[PDB]
């Protein structure tokens, strides 16, 4: 299960490159007839705005979800750039042999180009629209036919298209300023690319969530993940000094008994490797995820207190979690210090403020010892934001290890003491375990150093900033496999590998990106859902969504109120520009686009009142209405809310005019028939009996030649009057030249997603290796 | 298992005739096979028998000839 997580991280592939093929149309023209004033029809037809795909629901509440659909789709489709060449086509019919934006424009250019009901003016039109370049400036401008929503949406995706010149100097400065700044690396390429290049940016915006605030159940596993991840790039210990010939150094140095070494007298036990390389990798990254780590160590084993004075020093104490330093703290202070001096074993308490060497260094009197104590309880990180991230930075003094130099100061001044309320036995026993931390100072101090140095080196390949809170699960370490990195360590320097680095890096701009990009997705959602007045819809799945994308968590086990207040919390997030303008640019056509679909209506007026038909053209006669003014309205989703047919079952029985709004069907009828026997005033009784409106489909009057009662009209001297009008508005009118606008795009560029491939990098020789005080690391010998 | 039978039968039944370029034929696609895992989780030797296990990921960057050797194989 630990190799899975990191298999899940390390399988996160980079926001992958959009690019479409054709351009997104919601509209077409079509051929519909057109029936000359007084009704009947033209041998002529004409071209007309209509929908591609009509399949709005009926009720308004569905129509908002269509829209949002809509919005997903447009969302989807939303490119990341485009060259329209890709998509362009020749035309049939071009003076110049020119082309053409789409397949679907040249299709209309050649079925409009055959039609005898065509002017010449539109022939020459199109026989003079072309492309054309300009390639001094690598500038392509198309044609195309568009309805104006299309056009909108299209010129957007032109204008605001993700991407920047690429050249050799961004890929330097796309590294952090530190690693270049490190003489211990060095960069180069292979390759120049012209500024015909393109490449996208990562977006790298720091946490708008702050998921280290009351998130703690999501901060435990990013923390747990970020951890795992950083397991995986420390570097292994190459080389050491042997386990055997230092154990036997060591053993004699004790002067222990023969063939104790299988028992292991407490010094002796967890000397290994295996554990060092562990608390090599623990510590590092835990610090660098901050991650709280406990200790599980034994009080016979004096050499554990030993060397967790060593890790007390070198890490900060606000690092560990409380309990395990205070019982490591207060074991060492009963057994090391106080019994120095004479001094009683302590009195601690369970719930004090105070961890005991912060209550420890006010009692006792040695001038060393207190000072080391106050290093210690006054050693913490120190926030600072670099290159934008914030880091928890150690104090400079650990860095350039002299923290190590204290220390032997104190050690040596408890082994200059006497013992006196104690045997000889004991004093021994400290005195040796100590002084086997004393014979290997320089390779300790080397060893601060390194850590000191890997821990920044990687501080620099971070995007989200890393804060210092506490978490709910933990990290083990043995003080066993402390003093075995303590004391199995010499002349032997670990540097990671620059690609390493850049893997490490590239990692975690990634997932960086893909957590602003998945959080852009679900804050549009969540905004348009809030201005789309969607109110039964339930924001969770969007949600659920969101998390299985980010591919770490276990939704099936995560509960919804997590999921609510992660709502809650991207309510009040702005909206990126992108996502918000194309939202702006829908909330406004909207409407327009749901005047137009024959599948609905937007409502229907019963007016008591002998009304005249209008003469529009692609009908003949219709009992068609385009303002609703006079009349007062009713909402329709009101009263499917709330069940209230008091009021308009009143208004039916007094017969008083009215008009309903809300997404209506309707059904044609081309009989003459069904206006004089009004039967469009037969279909709102069904509403007072059975109470439901869900079966309301009102009829709609189309009178023309084609409907074989018509000569009536042509005989008699009567204009179509009627009763109980319906409101919708008339397709528009297709005129070829303003439909036809010049789309602008760049010739023939090329993008580049990944982006330090293209550095070749290298190390210095690790045992000449230099920190950032210009001295060696890895010195002492 | 089952798998065992399936290989027991396919190799006791062979073997009474193939006797000089069977167990070459099938021991051999194994030295390719091992360029083909990709390493999650990794163990170290420092001195003979020590240890010190790596978490360090690394993927397979197989070339296309040798799964075309393999398919000869």
């Amino acid at each position: 299960p630990k190799e899975s997580i990191l298999k899940k991280l390390e399988d996160i592939k980079p926001e992958q490159v959009k690019k479409q093929t054709k351009l997104f149309r919601i509209f077409e023209p079509r051929q519909l007839p057109v029936y000359r004033a007084n009704g009947e029809k033209e041998l002529r037809n004409r071209w007309y705005w209509k929908l591609k795909r009509d399949t709005l629901p009926d009720g308004d509440y569905d129509v908002r979800e269509y829209f949002l659909n809509l919005y997903d789709q447009v969302l989807t489709e939303m490119p990341d750039y485009l060259l329209l060449k890709d998509m362009a086509v020749e035309n049939k019919n071009s003076r110049d042999a020119g082309k053409v934006v789409d397949s679907e424009t040249a299709a209309i250019c050649d079925a409009i180009f055959q039609d005898e009901e065509t002017e010449g003016v539109v022939r020459r039109f199109i026989a003079e629209m072309r492309q054309r370049v300009q390639a001094d400036r690598n500038v392509v401008n198309y044609p195309s036919i568009l309805h104006p929503i299309d056009h909108a949406f299209n010129e957007y995706f032109l204008q605001h298209q993700l991407v920047e010149p690429l050249n050799n100097d961004i890929i330097f400065n796309y590294i952090p300023e530190r690693i270049r700044n490190d003489v211990n690396y060095i960069l180069n390429m292979d390759r120049n690319l012209p500024s015909t290049a393109r490449y996208i940016r990562p977006n790298l915006l720091q946490d708008r969530l702050n998921l280290h605030d009351n998130f703690e159940s999501l901060w435990d596993t990013i923390t747990t993940s970020n951890y795992i991840l950083a397991r995986s790039v420390v570097p292994d210990l190459k080389e050491l000094v042997s386990t055997e010939a230092q154990i036997q150094k060591m053993s004699q140095d004790l002067q222990l008994e023969a063939l104790t070494i299988q028992s292991e007298t407490q010094f002796l036990t967890g000397i290994n490797s295996q554990a060092a390389n562990d608390c090599f990798k623990t510590l590092i990254a835990a610090m660098l995820s901050q991650r709280t780590m406990s200790l599980d160590f034994v009080t016979t084993n004096y050499m554990s207190l030993i060397s967790g004075m060593w890790l007390l020093t070198v890490v900060p104490n606000d690092m560990f979690i409380r309990e395990s330093l205070v019982a490591c703290q207060l074991a060492i202070i009963n057994t090391i210090i106080y019994p120095a001096f004479g001094m009683q074993r302590m009195h601690y308490r369970n719930g004090d403020p105070q961890t005991p060497f912060q209550i420890a260094e006010q009692q006792i009197q040695n001038f060393q010892v207190a000072n080391w104590l106050h290093f210690v309880n006054n050693n913490q990180f120190r926030q600072v934001v670099i290159d934008g991230v914030l880091n928890q930075v150690l104090n400079d003094n650990i860095r350039n290890g002299h923290v190590v130099n204290q220390l032997m100061e104190a050690l040596m001044q408890l082994s200059r003491q006497q013992f006196p309320t104690m045997p000889v036995d004991y004093k021994r026993s400290i005195q040796r375990g100590i002084l086997l931390l004393s014979n290997r100072l320089g390779q300790l101090v080397d060893l601060t150093r390194l850590l000191a140095y890997n821990y920044e080196t990687l501080m620099a390949c971070i995007t989200m900033n890393m804060q210092h809170v506490q978490t709910l699960t933990t990290e083990k370490l043995q003080l066993t496999s402390v003093t075995s990195l303590c004391m199995l360590i010499g002349n032997a320097t670990v540097i990671p590998s620059p690609q390493t680095l850049f893997h490490y890096y590239n990692v975690n701009v990634n997932f960086h990106s893909n957590y602003n990009e998945r959080i852009n997705d679900a804050v549009a959602i969540i905004t348009a859902a809030n201005r789309l007045n969607l109110y039964q819809k339930k924001m969770k799945s969007i949600v659920e969504d969101f998390l299985k994308r980010l591919q770490i968590f276990d939704i099936s086990r995560v509960p919804d109120d997590q999921m609510y207040r992660l709502r809650d919390r991207l309510r009040l997030l702005p909206v990126e520009i992108r996502r918000l303008d194309i939202f702006n640019l829908i909330l406004m056509n909207m409407e327009q686009i749901e005047r137009a679909s024959d599948k609905i209506a937007q409502g229907v007026i019963i007016a008591y009142r002998d009304m005249q038909l209008e003469r529009d053209e692609m009908y003949g006669y219709v009992n068609i209405a385009r303002n609703l003014d006079g009349f007062q309205q009713i909402n329709l989703e009101e009263l499917m809310r709330t069940g209230d047919y008091a009021q308009i079952t009143n208004m039916l029985l007094n017969n008083q005019p009215v008009a309903l709004v809300g997404a209506l069907p309707f059904i044609t009828d081309s009989s003459v028939i069904s206006l004089v026997a009004k039967l469009d005033a037969t279909v709102f009784a069904q509403i007072v009996k059975l109470r439901k409106v869900d079966t309301l489909k009102p009829i709609l009057y189309k009178i023309n030649s084609d409907s074989n009662d018509f000569y009536l009209v042509a005989n008699y001297d009567w204009v179509p009057t009627s009763t109980t009008k319906v409101y919708k508005q008339i397709p528009q009118q297709f005129d070829f030249r303003a439909s036809m606008h010049m789309l602008t795009s760049n010739l023939t560029f090329t993008v580049y997603s990944d982006l330090l491939a293209f550095v070749s990098a290298d190390t210095v020789e690790p045992i000449n290796a230099v920190a950032f005080d210009n001295m060696r690391i890895m010195n002492e010998l | 298992s089952h798998e065992d039978y399936l290989i027991a039968r396919e190799l006791i039944v062979l073997s009474y005739s193939n006797r000089s370029t069977l167990a070459k034929l099938v021991s051999s696609p194994m030295s390719i096979l091992v360029a083909l895992v990709d390493i999650n989780g990794t163990f170290i030797t420092n001195e003979e028998l020590e240890l010190e296990f790596s978490n360090k990921y690394v993927r397979a960057i197989v070339p296309d000839q040798t799964f075309d050797e393999l398919k000869q194989m």
